[PDB]
């Protein structure tokens, strides 16, 4: 009735805190790891140049 | 009952109907001859397109065909093709180098290169070996696009022909050309890498010694006759009708072709 639940109110801030610090973490991961990837693709004038080739030219 | 394989390879339709009617009238019906566009044996093949399934073009200088300007000349040109895929498809001469280029893996498609130039090598030797020669001449286009099937052709070329312990001399397609055409007695057995202006001067050969067939040698394994004009399809119909075993008639469509070149048909 007495003890505990003292020592549980004097818990409770730093808890909150660490809590609060550990979310703040997990989304600066979360937008640490992001990263915008740009493809590359085959260019077309090989494409022009072998519709040549098959030509005869 | 037998049957001879008529291959159209862009040939103007004069031409097939000039062979059906020499073959026709000349068999006189023993053997039947149907149209198709691949074969290994048995087979004529029409018009200056290469077709499907060969892999060796080789052409000599046959001694009852010479004409008076070039008589006694004797000079083995052996053209190696590549397989051949459906037109709109990409040919392995240009896959094998734009591939490159654009970064694609070409393992398989230098496999493929590689056998069949290692089947056409081991023909040529095999020529230079039964006339006696010592040297072959390889015939290579030198323009910057053909920087790598002609580099794994001269690779491959001179790997097999120094193996078999023969000698070979590298050379481009203009000087080889004009050699050809104007000096062809200081060339024995000259062998040309798979591009379209060594086909063109293929043809220029057999054409400028007076009409011949060429000699096509199939995966398969086998020979087939090819002629591009009258007189040479004619001839061409002649070798097929005696490797049948009929010597007879090959040797009377010789004649004709000898004398009357472009009415073969009309003049047997």
């Amino acid at each position: 009735d007495i003890m505990v639940p003292s020592f549980v109110y004097n818990k409770l801030p730093v808890i909150h805190f660490l809590q609060e610090k550990r979310a703040e973490q997990k989304l600066r991961r979360v937008l640490d790891e992001t990263y915008t990837e740009w493809t590359e693709e085959l260019d077309q004038a090989h494409v022009t140049d072998a519709i040549t080739r098959s030509l005869n030219i | 009952s037998k049957q001879l394989t008529f291959i159209s390879a862009g040939a103007t339709a004069a031409v097939l109907q000039s062979a059906s009617a020499i073959v026709s009238k000349v068999a006189g019906g023993r053997v039947q001859t149907k149209t198709a566009k691949e074969a290994g044996r048995h087979a004529v093949v029409v018009g200056p397109e290469t077709p499907i399934g060969v892999h060796t073009a080789v052409t000599e200088v046959p001694k009852s065909a010479q004409d008076p300007l070039f008589s006694g000349v004797s000079t083995v040109v052996v053209r190696a093709v590549l397989p051949r895929a459906a037109p709109d498809s990409v040919q392995l001469r240009d896959a094998l180098d734009v591939y490159a280029s654009a970064g694609i893996d070409t393992k398989e498609e230098v496999r493929s290169a590689t056998e069949a130039f290692k089947k056409s090598a081991e023909v040529a030797v095999g020529k230079a070996k039964a006339k006696g020669v010592k040297r072959i001449v390889l015939v290579v286009k030198q323009a910057s696009k053909h920087n790598c099937i002609n580099e794994l052709f001269k690779k491959i070329s001179t790997e097999t022909i120094e193996s078999a312990g023969l000698t070979t001399e590298v050379v481009g397609t203009a000087a080889v050309a004009n050699q050809l055409i104007v000096n062809p007695e200081s060339l024995g057995v000259v062998l040309l890498n798979d591009v379209a202006a060594t086909e063109q001067i293929e043809l220029a050969f057999a054409g400028v010694v007076g009409g011949v067939s060429r000699v096509y040698h199939t995966v398969e394994g086998g020979k087939i006759s090819a002629g591009h004009s009258f007189k040479s399809v004619a001839l061409a119909v002649a070798q097929e009708l005696r490797e049948l075993g009929l010597s007879s008639e090959a040797d009377k469509v010789e004649a004709a072709a000898s004398k009357n070149p472009r009415a073969v048909v009309s003049a047997l």
